């Protein structure tokens, strides 16, 4: 997961 | 009680800026005539699954890059990539830019987050590296690209920068030259940690820290051997005790007046028979998020 | 894990001061062209059992005031005394007064304490005003006159100064108008805390972080009433439940989709039953010390 | 306790  | 204290903030505070690429918003550090940030910012929800980061890269022109500091828009004269982390030059040296370096911390060690949303200083914490080079943390609404640091004399210590968040949701990042610690890459791909194990030198910090502010139940007539505790330790997913671990807790043993090998026999009583619904400074479970440095600070 | 975060500390580090009367230093809070510190700092060792503060701040000049702001001498130009605190007029006004106001805030809701020793920041902590006005925290090395503050937007909000230790290890100290949180007095006797309670409100609030954190072991088919929810409370040494603190918890209820009742049923059944050996976010008690803004906050 |  690199959201944000 | 006794408290996990975080470095005071405000020197990293004015180095925080909002960084955005197209629909990309998070959080950057500038210092001297550079910000940093996640290279990751420069990828769209496609790209994120196997990113070229040559190609991406290339493909953005300065203009691409939006760097907000409060109401100032910078103004972006040169982009480039040191690793995982993207390097904006800007026009304008931070005035605020702190004294600082750029350290590599081991597994163990504990350092600030100044936590960040678009920019702007939310939260400070005080964490562990944890043994797998994961931080268990902060919610993490815009929280990519926020800080890790320690205050050495009038010295920023920058160790630390968010990328990502695994499937546990515990969280990886780079030091700022943008290599990650651990064996993690920023590509939205499956990654697993590491087994987590307990920081053994910080657990007996800790206990020296409980005797000191006088909480003294768990202390137990035995010794043992480094070789007989590091046995037990393994059985319980703690780290082993190394001579070195011993030597770096030398203070708190001479301050407190009990050997660390007594100390040592102390916490494997503790891990065998586990609390009997007894409490240490006030928690149920044995706390490692304080190095032996952190006490001896705290503790003068 | 779920963090407790404290504020950036940087608008408040500008502001703290050493302040030395005789053999006395301790920490000075320095807005415009004010220093605040407890007035205890004019005590001698003697005086401290029953001191006529008007008397001993009589016999002190301005010139008995050394005020260091880093490596500057601050010139004393008058000295008085609102309550328990010691306002000394500086011929400086502070270049980094930040935006600020003093406030009173209610037991029960939280803060951050810049920890300094003699005049210079040490550590930033999040803590909770106890329902009984005493402070659990900082191990004290002349930590006297460190403060508490929240940030509203731009405004740092004054709330809190340490003037002392308690009995019990606890700490106890004044808004900055020089009133104290509880029945404390400037002096050196033996003085009691009420009964120190758990803040329901807060531990509701931080189940209700746990379940936006995915952690929901203990939710439960069962509901409740205020009423006997309050009945059982108050057997466990915990504060009753209001409609007020109902309706602060609204926003949690509608996100995570729990009725505030239903939370309390599974506040009711884990204080009847105890943990069974699990753990919300990682900690094996009940956590008090976060506001349902703080969870909002921090949850965004 | 007052000191310091």
């Amino acid at each position: 997961d690199e959201v944000d | 009680g006794f408290r996990k204290m975080a470095f005071p903030s405000g020197k990293v505070e004015g180095c925080m800026v909002q960084v955005t690429c197209g629909t990309t918003t998070l959080n950057g550090l500038w210092l001297d005539d550079v910000v940093y940030c996640p290279r990751h910012v420069i990828c769209t929800s496609e790209d994120m699954l196997n990113p070229n980061y040559e190609d991406l890269l290339i493909r953005k022109s300065n203009h691409n890059f939006l760097v907000q500091a409060g109401n100032v828009q910078l103004r972006v004269i040169g982009h480039s990539m040191q690793n995982c982390v993207l390097k904006l030059k800007v026009d304008t040296a931070n005035p605020k830019t702190p004294k600082y370096k750029f350290v590599r911390i081991q597994p163990g060690q504990t350092f600030s987050v100044l936590a960040c949303y678009n920019g702007s200083p939310s939260g400070v914490y005080q964490c562990a590296m944890r043994p797998n080079f994961t931080i268990k943390g902060s919610f993490l609404n815009g929280s990519c690209g926020s800080v890790g640091f320690n205050i050495d004399y009038d010295c920023v210590s920058f160790c630390y920068m968010h990328h990502m968040e695994l499937p546990t949701g515990v969280h990886a990042g780079t030091d700022l030259e943008g290599n990650f610690y651990g064996p993690f890459v920023d590509r939205q791909t499956a990654q697993a940690a590491g087994t987590d194990t307990t920081i053994t030198v910080n657990v007996l910090a800790w206990l020296y820290a409980a005797v000191i502010n006088g909480d003294r139940w768990f202390l137990n007539r035995f010794t043992t051997t480094l070789n007989d505790f590091n046995l037990v330790a393994m059985k319980y997913n703690y780290e082993p005790l190394t001579q070195d671990h011993v030597d770096i807790l030398g203070p708190l043993s001479a301050q407190t007046g009990i050997a660390v090998l007594d100390m040592c026999a102390s916490l494997k009583e503790l891990l065998q028979n586990g609390m009997n619904g007894r409490t240490i400074l006030g928690s149920a479970l044995l706390e490692d998020e304080f190095t032996p440095f952190d006490v001896v600070r705290q503790c003068s």
